[PDB]
DNA sequence: TCTACCGATAAGCACAACTACCTCTCCTAT
RNA sequence: AGGAGAGGUA
DNA sequence: ATAGGAGGTATTGTGCTTATCGGTAGA
């Protein structure tokens, strides 16, 4: 789909979606992004008190 | 989607206007102009012709 | 002087964390 | 036919 | 029948039932 030529264009997809799902068994899914904690900066928790420095690739914590 | 005919507010006949106010929307004339040119005196009609979206076109092409 | 129960301080264990509802998708190993 | 998971109504 | 190392992390919240933990009161 992507890179088509204008004959491609006109029989086949709708024009109406840019194609940010995918094709599992008939059903679109799409990702939903997930918040997570930066890893690459120092944090300080409270209740104990403490900072600890996060792991990139292997536990080293 | 075709222009919708009869204009279901009040009821007028505006089904074989969309070629003639594409024409005039074609040369140097506003939308204001345009409409008054097709003797509409009542908004209804100028909303009529002013909010439809030709689709057809993408169903003959897609 | 040695028995004899006798209230406190943690450590787990068990429910409770709402109604009437309506759709879709996926599921049953190897 | 029974379940599990999501988006939803008053 | 077999298979599914090992990791610092990042639900509360109320009742209930222990154990244990010293702890004095009586002979
Ligand atoms: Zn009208």
């Amino acid at each position: 789909t992507s890179e088509k030529g204008k004959e491609n264009c006109k029989k086949g997809d709708c024009a109406f979606d840019q194609g940010g799902y995918f094709v599992i068994k008939g059903a679109e899914k799409v990702f939903i992004a997930q918040e997570q904690m930066c890893t690459k900066r120092l944090w300080i928790s409270n209740s104990p008190w403490t900072v600890s420095f996060r792991s990139e690739n292997k536990r080293n914590r | 989607m075709i222009i919708p005919v009869r204009c279901f507010t009040c009821g007028k006949v505006i089904g074989n206007k969309w070629d003639q106010y594409l024409d005039l929307l074609q040369l140097d004339y506003t939308e204001g102009d345009a409409l008054d040119a097709l003797q509409l005196v009542r908004y209804c009609c100028r909303r009529m012709l002013m909010t439809h979206v030709d689709l057809i076109e993408k169903l003959l092409n897609y």
